[PDB]
């Protein structure tokens, strides 16, 4: 039904908010070094899937991390230094967020258009018998 | 509803198609011995009963500029760019040959002489060219004759081995497969191997793209996908204030 | 006949210097055809 | 029926298939009241005659 | 018998509910790489279909993916990825759904003024006598 | 359904496969100005006209009513 | 004898666009 | 305006020598 | 009928001799 | 199930098979 | 409204910091002993439901 | 989906070795 | 009972309209040393809070100001210069004052949506029947 | 039980920057 | 009550 594109559509409005979110944690550990966890942080991306399970909702199936390498750079100096004196830093590519960050906006609001447009059509559908 | 929702949308999508066909010259203007890929618009009307008012546009690849691209001088004995119009012979991996201009050249460990995409390089006897392996100095010759020394051996021993297939068909016969390669429209079409195409040793040829044509490109397709767009919703605006006859 | 007809729009309502409407369309809007 | 499957939230009923239902229903309804009345109608004029 | 325009109505109403399900799909998994390169979604369409053995009920016959070509993207860094590292996406064109939206939108409402101005032509029958 | 008379605006795109003889591509005439103008005139004189015969329409049904 | 295909943006534009299925077309 | 035979379906050529 | 109008089917041209010929 | 790297949001214990991920 | 506000927020804040610790450090140039401040960020995730 | 229970909060730790 | 709902909106812009004059203030104040009260300005901010236990309005309980320490500035000729030299300034920074503008703001008008979209529900409700 | 705290930036943070006081960090467990 | 609220009346 009509109702069953609010369930579709926001759907994608959380979709679209979780990727919003691992963008903003690349973005912001893009240059750290160290993290709690004793890992670290890699690019985290947000794989989406079809729930097929006419209607087909969108979920978000977990977040993967980058397979990139991690990008290392020879500070002898510095108190995580192996031996080699390499200290490594997290693969967050800022072009791709950049990219990613664009698409996001540009689904999510998208969306919106949708569910608005099947609003309207449950008020005309209910304009009918009065 | 009106038919030139339709209208507008598929000359919207269109649009989107071209502008993506010239984002791929802008992504390649460092590509070695790439031609860029022309865009225009065909206007195909729709014909039937009723007033001749309906026309649709769709983007096509009339051709490709096949102007010389821009030559960079590396002082590498393995790198010849075509001087003029021209091409090299190459089988890709599936073993078909296809016209190429990147000259970027290189020796396996087995003496293959292939190119910078791996690409097999043919030669006078139409197969892939192979030298012998132990060299000591490799010289590419003007017309394309490869001249190899053996190892140890002294000056006077430049004999020659191979010579690079340079083929010049019509440009205008010629379209580029999936894989970047020029072959023939009309297909089991044999290239002859021309002679009078030269080879300018120890240089690179790069891209031929415009740039500045692609920018104007991109503003006035901008452009026309806007005013569609408003097309659209017109069309809609129209549709919406004619629903008022069956509202008694 | 006696029948008046023209293009309509902003192609119409221009001088005729423009010369942007066919003579024969022209002429059509007079009155004589 | 359709009211109240639509009304408790079963996502199989359609609005537009509830709304068909209740209006063919007042219709069919509302030719049953006329039916009525002119039979009543007919028996009081048949009790108001010379016999 | 008594309501045969409520029955193509009302069917055009169950009808175009389908399509706007179908494009609220599309637009919710236009980004949803998923797995593969076979499972990865793909644009669906309804199929309207009309019986001329009076009125013409229209019957949705299934819906059908779209056969455009995937969308390729180079991106060897996706763990879902290829040997080439492309990540094949959705064929969903968003001009095309945003279309699909507008028309389905105006013409469902259509149907409700045909459907209740029904109503009143068999409201007025009744008065017939009257 | 008459063509403009304008002139089609001839461009030098002397490499376009289609070039004449002197590197002249020509395209069509279209000038997006008055093309605009028509976009809003035709929409504007087309939802007046429904207004004309929503209005028209009552009145018909007003002749229905009278006398009783 | 019936009449059935995609309606909308998919049957709108040339048949050169190839996106509705042969089958359905 | 009404007639008996069905209307013809557009073609939109892509060539129109094609055909 | 106005001069100049367009028409709504092919426009026959020259290759094919069948266009050429028949009127 | 799905994708096969997905994380998991549970802090580090080395001692619960973390249940929030689709262990399947 | 969503919280990739304040998550970015909590980047950008750190950032403006790690820009004064370098600010102190070249504005000790000319001091005499001075041990340079090395600066690095720490990664730090919301663990819990989600 | 719903619970009887609320969710507990999250903890950020600048070291999960105490928490 | 929707009118309880207009008390938890009105409650609701409340709060929020009291959030962005602290945060007013903290802008014009981000470089104040001196005050009528003679203490240096400290970041306000105040303090919502709920009554959980249907409808559970936000009530502010109270300005809280930031623990932070005072920005020591070094200004040995300044007047109001400690035994040191060094001048303290508010903690006021500037990155989260702007978050609090655009959240109080956003925050403040979805909450006139909801209270419009509750008072349809109320003039509805007085056309059941009649 | 009543809970509350100050909104905005500084609860967006984590809990080792000591924006938020002691005593309003409490609050926003429990309170009767 | 918030334990050490700001008051709103001359120190």
């Amino acid at each position: 039904s009509l109702f069953n594109v609010f369930n579709v559509t926001g759907s994608a409005m959380s979709a679209e908010s979780v990727r919003l979110n691992t963008t903003s944690s690349n973005l912001a550990n893009a240059d750290s070094v160290s993290s709690s966890a004793k890992d670290t942080y890699k690019a985290r991306h947000a794989v989406f899937g079809a729930e097929l399970s006419d209607t087909v909702p969108v979920k978000v199936m977990g977040i993967v991390e980058s397979d990139k390498p991690l990008s290392a750079e020879y500070n002898p100096d510095h108190p995580l230094a192996n031996e080699e004196g390499y200290i490594y830093k997290p693969n967050v590519n800022v072009m791709e967020e950049m990219a990613n960050m664009i698409s996001a906006s540009r689904a999510y609001q998208t969306n919106v258009q949708v569910a608005d447009s099947s609003k309207q059509m449950l008020l005309r559908t209910l304009q009918m018998g009065q | 509803m009106d038919r030139a929702l339709f209208l507008a949308m598929s000359g919207a999508k269109q649009n989107m198609q071209a502008l993506q066909l010239r984002a791929n010259n802008l992504a390649n203007v460092s590509t070695t011995g790439f031609r860029a890929d022309l865009a225009q618009a065909r206007s195909m009307q729709a014909y039937g009963e009723g007033h001749p008012s309906r026309v649709f546009s769709m983007t096509e690849r009339p051709g490709h500029n096949f102007a010389q691209g821009s030559v960079i001088t590396t002082g590498r004995d393995l790198d010849v760019t075509i001087e003029g119009s021209g091409w090299i012979s190459v089988l890709d991996h599936t073993g078909k040959e296809g016209l190429t201009r990147n000259g970027n050249l290189k020796v396996d460990q087995n003496g293959m002489l292939t190119n910078a995409s791996g690409h097999l390089v043919l030669g006078e006897n139409d197969a892939p060219i192979t030298l012998p392996i132990p060299l000591s100095k490799i010289e590419i010759g003007r017309d394309g004759t490869i001249s190899v020394l053996p190892q140890g051996a002294p000056a006077e021993e430049f004999q020659a081995v191979d010579r690079i297939k340079l083929v010049k068909p019509n440009d205008q016969s010629l379209f580029k497969d999936t894989n970047g390669l020029f072959r023939h429209k009309t297909p089991n079409q044999p290239y002859e191997a021309d002679a009078t195409v030269s080879l300018q040793t120890g240089a690179i040829e790069g891209s031929n793209v415009n740039a500045v044509g692609e920018m104007t490109a991109l503003i006035d397709l901008q452009r026309q996908f806007e005013m569609q767009v408003k097309m659209m919703s017109t069309a809609e605006e129209m549709d919406k204030s004619s629903d008022s006859l069956l509202r008694m | 006949g006696n029948m008046v007809a023209g293009i309509p729009g902003a192609l119409s309502n221009q001088p005729p210097a423009d010369a942007s409407i066919p003579q024969d369309v022209a002429q059509m809007k007079d009155g004589s055809v | 029926d359709l009211q109240t499957r639509f009304d408790r939230g079963d996502a199989d009923v359609s609005l537009s298939d509830v709304m068909i239902a209740r209006n063919k229903s007042s219709v069919a309804f509302d030719a049953t009241v006329q039916i009525r009345n002119k039979l009543v109608e007919a028996y009081k004029d048949l009790m108001n005659m010379p016999v």
